[PDB]
RNA sequence: GCCGCGGUAAUACGGAGGGCGCGAGCGUUACCCGGAUUCACUGGGCGUAAAGGGCGUGUAGGCGGCCUGGGGCGUCCCAUGUGA
RNA sequence: GGAGCAAACCGGAUUAGAUACCCGGGUAGUCCACGCCCUAAACGAUGCGCGCUAGGUCUCUGGGUCUCCUGGGGGCCGAAGCUA
RNA sequence: UUUAUGUUUU
């Protein structure tokens, strides 16, 4: 069913990273890859590879975590601590170029879809465009 | 020399717990048959290898290992193998706090020395017929839980646990203190909180005597002069 | 307008000599020499661990009392400092210093901040050649402060100009003692001015 | 070297036949203003005694406070229980804006310039525990990249 | 003003001495915003705190899977007019 | 339509009183047809659809190359996470 | 199988 294909993805990722899983399968779309790209290019994921489950197209996403820690709760930090949908189907969110977000003072990325393609808070400010604002990650 | 083959690992060192598992134990598990999960012994190598690397490095800088198992299987194979190393150990019940509270539980060690002197001495017979039996009985059990803990009046940089689940207390006790934790862990528990992992049967004495035995050897070698086989087979099968 | 009546209750109260005085607060009394405790029936009783607000209040009042300024004005200047680009602690301190009545003290044409007040409102002062009687008046870099023409007599002036020799005036200030006059050279940088105050708190006060 | 300011002393009471037996508890902060802070909650039968373990426990739990020039690296929001603290960095020359609890902690840790608000439950005990966790979770441009590279 | 003070030792009432805050002003009353993420777009909720419709079927409305073109309505960019 | 039961009502007890509790009676109603009423602790006090996040065990019911696996239900205990 | 109740403020 899946009213939001994109949000569904970022949640499958969020949920795996929580359980520390090597990868997760996230049914495939062009625009979902273009976003899945920027996640490796900026280093939140090792990367993806197109694959097949039951003759059905998927994207396997390979998950990055931090080093084993010490003290109790000997569990890795997160490469993606935070991922959530900004503009969704229920309320769509478009920002002009002067209006683009600051995410985490610059410590993090804001993925945003524009006429020049899927760009990031910087890339878009550099091209000087803006567009629909997919989500935010740190 | 040090190592172990995968041949002597066959006494029965693969699997104990069937269906009783702790699924975080996936990586080290091979296949299920006849009940019990059979635990992969090739990884047990890659680990026993990397594990020993921390033990060998530790022993030759003069640091300590603290020995724990309370089971029926792992009891007598601790006392022996532990004294032969010269390391501390816990045989009977593991007193709560023994690490996060070393301070107050060790004040109970001093009382053990205070009881040893005064056994026969220029004091005792002057204390009435009641008190003697009393004090010596306080010595009896005192020596029981605290026999092997008596050594090492400072706290170690490692512990060695037979079943990481059977004392969960300990593993977390040390973990709270930054004290590294190494143990022999079957399907019972999760790799997770154990820092240096010995993925094999933690029951079936043949396995705990074999893996602890030649693991005590590796400690003497970084000290000096690894010695002839120490008591292992007693009532064994 | 400005506060009047007993000063030494303030020298004390605050618990640090602020020299609202003439040569006296220098003598072996600021009154704070004899009795280093707050005024009234209760001064000698054992103090209470003060409220976090109580500390910010006392600090603000200290600084404010030092310049002999009415709260009406004292806050005008704090809002100014805030609206102005800067570190907002020091811009406040500079703006205070830049008062005619404060300068005419710092330059020693008169001994007390209060003596330096009546001095201006009585016509005994001049800025850039002009008669100026308003104690609230600003001075920016470059201005020439001087005693007036008809005013160079009156033992009060030259009794206090004499005693100036041997004291080194402030880096932001300069004084030619023979010609009775000075120039406001620059804004009196934080370190340039050590008051007893922690100016931080004076800000943390007005944020309610 | 270390500084002790304490935000909370309070008397609780339990009940037994014939009266309310009291006991005391204390929130204490511990830090050098170089970026090292800690917090612990002591409880014992009298105020001074409980202020003691306050300090004791305080040093047993501490954190890096990766200042950049007296502010923090980035805006952070964290929730402990029902209580929530919003931490945003301000350019030097501002002030430290917070309530008693989030100030004492933040101010012993360095941090001359910061902006904050307490939301949800303003309970001081649970607001303090949420303020440490929102410092503890801070990260700089460095540990950011040491995180995501590969290798 | 809210919690509350006064029942023969009242820092809570009344006067006094003393102190704190402002000062040609200081208080009171009324009203607006603020604190109130307490109508929550930013920024809330609904097992037991106030809050899931007694359950269905379904009109409008709202939302909507994968691939590729066309238009460019939203959106975005630049320029310019106006924005007294 | 009416056997048993039973608001109301009558009687016996109880009690200071007993318009109740206990006992003996007892009429609507309980049942049927048709037509109304539209409430409820109508409760999992938990709206519906979809995807995603360890397992253990008991049970109902299909399919299986029927020591196990697989699907849809009903229960307990529990990972991560949530919760005052 | 008989019981019901306990003035106001501290
Ligand atoms: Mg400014
Ligand atoms: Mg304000
Ligand atoms: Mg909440
Ligand atoms: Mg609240
Ligand atoms: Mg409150
Ligand atoms: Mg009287
Ligand atoms: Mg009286
Ligand atoms: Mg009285
Ligand atoms: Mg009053
Ligand atoms: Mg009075
Ligand atoms: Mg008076
Ligand atoms: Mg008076
Ligand atoms: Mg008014
Ligand atoms: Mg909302
Ligand atoms: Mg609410
Ligand atoms: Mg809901
Ligand atoms: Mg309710
Ligand atoms: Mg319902
Ligand atoms: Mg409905
Ligand atoms: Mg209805
Ligand atoms: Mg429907
Ligand atoms: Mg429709
Ligand atoms: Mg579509
Ligand atoms: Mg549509
Ligand atoms: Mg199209
Ligand atoms: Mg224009
Ligand atoms: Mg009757
Ligand atoms: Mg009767
Ligand atoms: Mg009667
Ligand atoms: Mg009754
Ligand atoms: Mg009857
Ligand atoms: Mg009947
Ligand atoms: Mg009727
Ligand atoms: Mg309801
Ligand atoms: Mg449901
Ligand atoms: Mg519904
Ligand atoms: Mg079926
Ligand atoms: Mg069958
Ligand atoms: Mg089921
Ligand atoms: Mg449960
Ligand atoms: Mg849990
Ligand atoms: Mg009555
Ligand atoms: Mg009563
Ligand atoms: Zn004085």
């Amino acid at each position: 069913m899946l009213t939001d294909p994109i949000a569904d993805m970022l949640t499958r990722i969020r949920n795996a990273t929580r359980v520390y899983k090597e990868s997760t399968d996230v049914p495939a779309s062009r625009f979902k890859e273009e976003i899945l790209r920027i996640l490796a290019r900026e280093g939140f994921i090792k990367g993806y590879e197109r694959v097949d489950v039951d003759g059905k197209p998927y994207l396997r996403v390979y998950l990055k975590y931090g080093p084993r820690r010490q003290g109790p709760d000997p569990r890795p930090e997160q490469v993606i601590h935070h991922i959530r949908r900004i503009s969704k189907p229920g309320r769509r969110v478009y920002v002009g170029v002067k209006e683009i977000p600051r995410v985490r003072r610059g410590l993090g990325i804001a993925i945003l879809s524009t006429s020049k393609g899927v760009l990031t808070d910087r890339e878009a400010r550099k091209l000087g465009v803006g567009g629909e604002l997919i989500c935010e990650v740190w | 020399e040090i190592t172990v083959k995968e041949l002597l690992e066959a006494g029965v060192h693969f699997g104990h717990e069937r269906k009783r598992w702790n699924p975080k134990f996936a990586r080290y598990i091979y296949a299920e048959r006849n009940g019990i999960h059979i635990i992969d012994l090739q990884k047990t190598m890659e680990e026993l290898e990397r594990t020993f690397r921390f033990i060998e490095d530790l022993a030759m800088r003069g640091g300590t290992i603290l020995f724990v198992g309370t089971k029926k299987q792992a009891q007598d194979i601790v006392r022996m193998e532990a004294e032969r190393a010269g390391m501390p150990y816990v045989n009977q019940r593991w007193l709560g706090g023994m690490l996060t509270n070393f301070k107050t539980i060790s004040q109970r060690v001093h009382r053990l020395e205070e009881l040893e002197a005064l056994f026969a001495s220029p004091e005792i017979e002057e204390r009435p017929k009641k008190e003697q039996v009393r004090l010596k009985h306080e010595l009896e059990r005192l020596q029981k839980y605290l026999s092997g803990f008596r050594l090492l009046k400072r706290l170690p940089d490692a512990i060695f646990v037979v079943d990481p689940t059977k004392e969960a207390i300990a593993v977390r006790e040390a973990r709270k203190l930054f004290i590294p934790v190494i143990a022999l862990a079957d399907t019972d528990s999760d790799p997770d909180l154990v820092d240096y992992i010995i993925p094999g049967n933690d029951d079936a004495i043949r396995s705990i005597q074999l893996i602890l035995s030649r693991a005590v050897d590796l400690i003497i070698q970084a000290r000096g002069g690894v010695v002839e086989p120490s008591p292992s087979y007693a009532l064994v099968q | 307008g400005r506060y009047i009546g007993p000063v030494c209750r303030l020298c004390r109260r605050e618990g640090v000599k602020l020299y609202l005085k003439g040569e006296r607060c220098y003598s072996p009394k600021c009154a704070m020499e004899r009795r280093p405790y707050p005024p009234g029936q209760h001064g000698q009783k054992r103090a209470r661990r003060p409220s976090d607000y109580a500390v910010r209040l006392r600090e603000k009042q200290k600084l404010r009392r030092i310049y002999g300024i009415s709260e009406r004005q004292f806050r005008n200047l704090f809002e100014e400092a805030s609206k102005k680009k800067g570190v907002t602690g020091s811009v406040f301190l500079g703006l205070l210093e830049s008062r005619l009545d404060n300068v005419v003290y710092r330059l020693g044409f008169a001994v007390s901040r209060r003596q330096a007040r009546q001095l201006v409102r009585h016509g005994h002062i001049t800025v850039n050649g002009r008669r100026v009687d308003l104690p609230s008046y600003r001075v920016r870099p470059g201005d020439e402060i001087a005693v007036a023409e008809k005013s160079r007599n009156l033992e009060l002036i030259r009794q206090n100009l004499e005693a100036m020799k041997g004291r080194k005036v402030g880096p932001w200030l300069s004084l030619d003692v023979e010609g009775m006059k000075g120039k406001f050279l620059r804004l009196p940088d934080r370190e340039d001015l050590a008051l007893p105050v922690n100016e931080q708190l004076v800000i943390e006060f007005y944020s309610r | 070297d270390f500084e002790e300011k304490m935000i909370l002393i309070r008397r609780t009471a339990r009940m037994q036949a014939g009266g309310r037996r009291f006991r005391f508890g204390a929130l204490v902060v511990v830090g050098d203003r170089q970026g090292r802070v800690g917090l612990g909650f002591g409880k014992a039968p009298e105020v001074p005694l409980a202020v003691q373990k306050a300090g004791y426990y305080a040093r047993r739990n501490m954190v890096e406070v990766p200042l950049q020039n007296g502010t923090i690296p980035h805006e952070i929001e964290v929730e402990f229980g029902a209580s929530k603290i919003v931490l945003k960095p301000a350019a030097p020359g501002t002030g430290v804006i917070a309530g008693a609890v989030p100030r004492a902690i933040l101010e012993l840790a360095g941090v001359t310039d910061i902006l904050t608000k307490e939301l949800g439950s303003r309970n001081p005990i649970n607001i303090a525990y949420a303020t440490m966790e929102a410092l503890r979770q801070l990260r700089t441009k460095a540990d950011v990249e040491r995180l995501r590279k590969g290798e």
